[PDB]
């Protein structure tokens, strides 16, 4: 139950009771000295129940109690009170080092147990000459201790996922040293599920940047991924074997997913620039080689017992690549080959992981094949509208794939000019143009067409329609590409009718700018309305930029012009008339038409003033250009009387949106 | 130019002369093991107000502190020491007839070899004293109190890996240039390809890291001087060797990826002058760093200035007549 | 970009004193960034007022240069121009009036 | 341990002095405050003055700083020069804490520890794979025993038939030559091995002569 808190309510606080006063010095806004309220009887019975189900725990109730504490440790205060219970449960056993009877639900019992398993597993190590009849080694952890250790690692991981104090005041401990014990156990022959919950415990510890900076050097020192491959060595060591010899034996992948999750925290606390220095060239790319060339390029190859886990693996790798391209900004030294002395030879450093990602997205790479054939595969599942195993993880794996390509387009020009000044002997191609490469599956240029097919899902996946509209807005800036987009978007009329539908479906959606301000609303609903509104704004910006590109352009298609004739001979008509489809022009009109009967005037001039400003700009461009104006200035009078029905409401009036209303009025007067 | 003259009554060769910050006092030091202080009267004369033995060797330099630290002198010696001296008002102890009111507050002893030069730092760094010696080291000593000048802490040893002959602090008061010291070498070996080295206080290490080495100064060096910084985005450095040299040192702006290393310089030679026909034995700048003076075995001090096109030229020759 | 640049200098200040002053340096960066948001609002408002006045001027000048003389008579056409001139003048004879508008205002008064 | 977490280090040292307790947690915790600072954001830089000003550093002097982070490293240097009676343990502790956190060692800490044990430093460099600094540490140590700045390695008397007998960590040197040779496919692991071997006969021919010069002074 308390394991999720989707409204932040900390309701598990009735199961807690403060034994010590919190001294948070950072709120300075009240003067009511509320003197020492006594905790309510409900809380005094419940926080007593949590303690008194710890009294003399039998081995059957032990795992239920660790799970009860895991649910009740959810939230920042809940985690700090649970950390304090697990501390008080240990602080009693002084001097009496024969009376084995401390709490088995305490920090000290757990970290001493981890140290004992490390001590024992690292001692049975097979000295080679011992070739004769051994008995069974009665020192392997049994499942009852494994699943108990998993329950305590999952309790630990929830506590440190929330409480800052509980990451520090466990890593600081000079007798528990948890990072060194956990990395030490990951070097041992323990099952990959126990390794996964150990790696998740590190991934929750690595939130604090002081812990993360020491964890990066501890990972590099422990070779859990082997970054230093020795020239005599036939077998790799670490997770690159366990993935390909154990997980690729089980068809289940908990260890590699927990390792991707560990790197996924350790990028947002950042990585040391000197990572691996003196042992190898400094930098990140050996970890990117594993995630790219051993995980990602190998996620479609592998077999899976969980038909969902094929997508659970894709989410946690594309998240790491997204973070590494989000936070990297190109610099001129990325294009200079920095040399470093290594054991007496001069060797070039590993370039930034974001430079490595840009270089692998600005070429016809197997990583770009796997990205674009994930966008194709995503639409190809979604266009069925069905439920399927792991669906939510495929929708996220598409989201990170779109956001990667969008981050490339947002940084491409700077990366391409720093390459021109530095004169580095690389080749790279614009992603605008690589997206027009022949898809090796379908044997069309259909990658941009499959990006635009996410708009046909704008009501059901607005976060995929948003990044789609925004990517397409960026690509619409290139006047060279406009004429070809009109080709690829109209060559298949069945796809062309879904594309027209998806652009209209996002615009005629009724959600207003009001719901982003009302403090009562859910975070998730406020977010979804803002995403839908940005999706409209990027569609209007795509139309605005496309209309000043020479004909034929993408806006003249989306607005309904006869691109099989001279544009000025177009017979624009109302939706359904002679079989005319609904177009973005009938949507841009509908946005301004709502309220034209009312004493209050147009609704979007009040409830979406930035949407109204851009809608009037598209109508101005459609009336100022020589070859749209003939068709448009007919249509606006013959079916809508539009300039009379709008000018009657001038001037527009709100004191917030003066700049936008002066521009709405500017376009309507024009 | 007009010359007034003073009989210096040093009982052997004088090695150095140094003004106070106001040009109202001067110090001179000798092979007779003495330092003298001379004060400029309000009548425009000069009088020897103190004359005492400082050391056991020949004294090789003398230098003053900035007057926000009082009336403090430093002197270096062939006995391998440096000594710090304070002028005290009212402490002339008659029970010891003929001692000076310039009291020795400390003696620095850490150099294994002759201490060849000694310079106080620019005052905005604190009461710091650099020395250099023929063990190939520069040493930076530091007072924890301006009143208890007996206590001096050795904060840095800097290894040049060549003998040290002279030192110059960079006089930049601007917080956009890290503390710098340039070091010259008397080394006559043909194996050491460069005789000037420049150390930046690379703050990101607590240390005088070697930023640069003047690979064109192959010949031995006797003296070295940074030019006072009139707001310039680049430093100027004068060097005394077989010829006079003037270098520019312009910091290369770090791109935002080059963490923890020192700065690097766009370095030029702006001038090289043979016109002494002989070795150059001192280089010192005017207060604004616009005019250089240098001496040699021609028995001339020569003055050098930039014209309006940065063409450095000789502007004057101060020479003895022997009348 | 301005925030990134000012924060880069507040990382380049390698000293004891700058570590202690770092809060106040971020606080003065906050007032500089707020003033620059004000400067960006001012420039967008002075654009919008001027773009609206240019659009209004464009409408007035088509009513005068392109509409038929048998749609506004010799007296009502004169009254409309006499009244528009007096209103267009007072909004630029007031001393709070933005100078960026004067090249549009005199440009309208000329055609009127 | 609580005073060390707060950063009240000289009162933790005062308490160790009234209760015989080892200063090792004080040195490790002060080194860990330096490590937290050397990777520390703008808050951790301001947090530091609220414990630096507790450790009585009131006689301040400028122009000594590690960038921003700074007086934590001077307090640590001063404690390693103030508490000399056990100084192996407190250099070994601070260096093990820096190397387990990948921090490049301050050259003042190196040239302080060379005067205490260059072998406990060489053991640490082999424990942490720092084979280049191990090759040049051996390259200086052998030459310091040959008198070329002997005082930087604490040595009273360099190799002479008029002195005490000298010593070198050959156990660690044999292990360094193996630790290089384990990567024998690299040409500069061979060059770093030769840089030791050729210099160890340039040394051992002088140990042979000094032995012959000494035996000819205990047989007359």
């Amino acid at each position: 139950l308390y394991k999720k808190n989707p409204f932040h309510l900390e309701l598990a606080l009735e199961y807690w009771c403060p034994t010590e006063p919190l001294q948070t010095p950072t709120i300075m806004g009240s003067y009511l000295g509320v003197a020492h309220q006594r905790p309510p009887q409900r809380q005094v019975v419940l926080s007593k129940f949590v303690r008194q189900m710890g009294d003399l725990l039998p081995p059957t109730i032990y795992i239920p109690y660790l799970k009860m504490l895991q649910g009740l440790a959810n939230g920042p205060q809940c985690a700090h009170y649970c950390f304090s219970l697990l501390k008080v449960n240990g602080s009693s056993h002084v001097e009496n080092i024969q009376g084995a009877g401390g709490s088995p639900v305490s920090w000290e019992h757990f970290f001493h147990s981890l140290m004992l398993y490390h001590e024992h597993l690292r001692k049975d190590l097979p000295s080679a000459d011992s070739v004769q009849y051994r008995h069974l080694p009665s020192r392997g952890i049994t499942q009852k201790e494994q699943d108990g250790l998993i329950a305590f690692l999952q309790l630990t991981s929830t506590i440190i996922t929330w409480s800052e104090n509980a990451r520090l005041a466990l890593c600081e401990h000079p007798q528990w040293t948890p990072v060194v014990v956990i990395l030490g156990l990951l070097q041992c022959s323990i099952p990959p599920v126990l390794k996964a919950e150990l790696l998740k415990t590190l991934a929750a510890f690595g939130k604090s940047p002081e812990i993360a900076a020491s964890l990066w050097q501890s990972l590099e020192y422990t070779q859990i991924l082997q970054t230093v491959r020795i020239p005599s060595q036939r077998q790799a060591i670490g997770i690159e074997v366990e993935l390909n010899e154990i997980e690729s034996r089980c068809e289940e992948y908990p260890l590699t997913r927990a390792f991707c999750q560990l790197i996924s925290t350790l990028v947002e606390s950042s990585f040391p620039s000197n990572l691996g220095a003196g042992l190898r060239p400094p930098g990140f790319d050996p970890y990117l080689q594993f995630l790219r060339d051993s995980v990602f390029l190998r996620f479609r190859t592998r077999a899976y017992r969980r038909a969902a886990e094929k997508w659970e693996v894709a989410e946690v790798v594309l998240e790491v690549f997204y973070k590494l391209l989000r936070d990297y900004e190109p610099q001129l030294e990325d294009f200079v080959d920095q040399f470093v002395e290594l054991q007496g030879e001069e060797i070039i450093a590993y370039k930034p992981p974001g430079f490595s990602l840009m270089y692998h997205l600005l070429n016809e790479s197997p990583m770009l094949e796997l990205a674009l054939s994930l966008l194709e595969e995503g639409v190809k599942q979604l266009d069925t509208y069905a439920p399927f195993p792991g669906k939510k993880h495929l929708e996220k794996a598409v989201q990170h794939c779109l956001a990667l390509l969008n981050l490339t387009l947002q940084k491409e020009n700077l990366f391409m000019d720093l390459l021109r000044e530095s004169q580095l002997a690389l080749i790279v191609c614009p992603l605008e143009q690589l997206l027009q490469g022949i898809n090796p599956r379908t044997k069309k240029a259909d990658n941009v067409v499959n990006i635009a097919r996410y708009l046909y899902h704008g009501n059901t996946n607005p976060e995929l329609a948003f990044e789609s509209a925004k990517i397409l807005c960026c690509i619409s800036c290139n006047s060279n590409i406009q004429i070809k987009l009109v080709g690829d978007f109209t060559h298949d009329q069945s796809i062309s009718q879904k594309l027209m539908a998806g652009f209209v479906e996002c615009l005629d959606c009724e959600d207003a700018e009001e719901f982003v301000r009302l403090e009562e609303g859910s975070e998730l609903e406020k977010k979804l309305v803002a995403i839908r509104h940005e999706t409209r704004i990027h569609i209007l910006n795509l139309l605005i930029t496309s209309l000043e590109c020479n004909p034929p352009n993408l806006a003249l298609y989306l607005l309904g012009f006869e691109l099989k004739k001279p544009v000025s001979t177009t017979n624009l008509q109302d939706p359904g008339v002679l079989g005319c489809p609904r177009t973005c022009l009938h949507a841009i009109l509908n946005i301004l038409e709502k309220g034209t009967e009312g004493r209050t005037g147009p609704v979007a001039v009040r409830e979406s003033p930035q949407l109204a400003e851009l809608c009037y700009q598209v109508i101005y461009q459609l009336c100022a250009c020589s070859d749209t104006s003939g068709p448009t200035m007919r249509y606006l009078r013959t079916s809508q009387d539009f300039l009379f029905s709008q000018l009657q409401y001038l001037p527009f009036s709100n004191k917030e949106y003066e700049i936008s209303m002066l521009n709405q009025m500017s376009w309507l007067m024009k | 130019f007009v010359a007034r003259s003073i009989a210096a009554d040093h009982k052997d060769l004088i090695h150095d002369v140094s003004f106070d910050f106001h040009g109202r006092r001067m110090a001179t030091c000798s092979s007779d093991q003495s330092v003298k202080v001379w004060d400029k009267s309000e009548s425009g004369d000069w009088h020897c107000t103190a004359s005492w033995k400082t050391h056991s060797g020949s004294v090789w330099r003398v230098t003053w502190a900035h007057p926000e630290f009082g009336q403090v002198l430093a002197s270096c010696s062939f006995d391998r020491t440096a000594a710090v001296w304070e002028e005290i008002v009212g402490e002339s102890n008659d029970k010891l007839r003929g001692q000076s009111h310039w009291v020795k507050r400390t003696t620095l002893v850490d150099s294994r070899t002759s201490v060849t030069d000694v310079k106080f730092a620019p005052k905005h760094m604190g009461l710091m004293l650099a020395t250099c010696s023929a063990d190939g080291i520069v040493r930076i000593y530091e007072a924890p109190d301006v009143m208890n000048l007996s206590q001096w802490s050795l904060q840095h040893e800097i290894s040049c890996k060549l003998s040290c002959s002279c030192i110059s602090w960079n006089p930049s008061s601007s917080r956009a240039h890290s503390p710098m010291i340039a070091v010259g070498s008397d080394d006559s070996s043909p194996n050491a390809m460069a005789k000037v080295q420049i150390f930046e206080y690379n703050e990101n290490t607590r240390k005088y890291a070697k930023a640069e080495t003047l690979m064109t100064v192959t010949d031995p060096v006797h003296d070295i001087a940074f030019a006072p910084n009139l707001g310039r985005s680049f430093h100027i450095l004068a060097i005394a060797t077989k010829d006079v040299r003037i270098f520019t040192l312009k910091p290369v702006r770090k791109e935002l990826t080059s963490s923890g290393g020192p700065t690097k310089f766009e370095i030029h030679i702006v001038a090289q002058f043979d016109n002494h026909n002989s070795q150059v034995w001192r280089v010192s700048w005017n207060i604004t760093g616009t005019v250089l003076a240098s001496s040699g075995d021609d028995g001339c001090v020569r003055l050098w200035k930039a014209n309006y096109m940065d063409n450095w030229k000789c502007t004057g020759i101060l020479k003895g007549n022997g009348s | 970009l301005l925030h990134r640049v000012l924060v880069a200098e507040v990382n380049a200040l390698q000293g004891m004193a700058a570590i202690g002053q770092r809060p106040l340096l971020m606080e003065e960066i906050s007032t500089v960034l707020q003033y620059v948001v004000g400067r960006n609002k001012l420039l967008q408002c002075l654009h919008a007022k001027r773009h609206a006045l240019e659009s209004w001027r464009q409408l007035v000048e088509i009513i005068l240069t392109a509409c038929p003389q048998d749609l506004i008579q010799a007296e009502d056409r004169q009254l409309i121009i006499r009244d528009i001139l007096q209103d267009v003048h007072d909004k630029i004879l007031d001393d709070e009036a933005a100078q960026e508008l004067m090249p549009v205002v005199a440009g309208a008064v000329f055609t009127l | 341990t609580l005073l060390v977490q707060a950063g009240l280090f000289d009162t933790a040292i005062s308490l160790c002095q009234t209760f015989k307790l080892p200063l090792t947690p004080v040195f490790e915790g002060l080194a860990f405050k330096c490590i937290k600072l050397q990777f520390g954001g703008e808050a951790a830089q301001a947090e530091a003055w609220a414990w630096l000003a507790a450790n009585q550093l009131s006689s301040v002097i400028t122009t000594k700083e590690s960038s921003a982070t700074d007086e934590a490293w001077r307090l640590l240097s001063t404690y390693l020069e103030r508490y000399k009676v056990q100084n192996n343990l407190y250099h070994h502790c601070v260096i093990n804490k820096l190397l387990s956190h990948g921090v490049p060692l301050p050259n003042w800490l190196i040239n302080s520890y060379k005067k205490v044990d260059a072998a406990e430093l060489l053991r640490l460099y082999l424990n942490y794979d720092l084979l280049e600094e191990a090759v040049d540490l051996v390259s200086e140590y052998v030459d310091a025993v040959l008198g070329k700045g002997h005082q930087y390695f604490g040595i009273e008397f360099p190799l002479s038939a008029t002195a005490p007998m000298v010593w070198l960590p050959y156990s660690s040197i044999d292990q360094l030559l193996q630790a290089l040779g384990e990567n024998s496919a690299n040409s500069h692991n061979i060059a770093l091995s030769q840089k030791i071997l050729d210099k160890l006969e340039d040394y051992q021919q002088k140990v042979d002569k000094a032995t012959r010069d000494l035996l000819y002074r205990r047989t007359l």
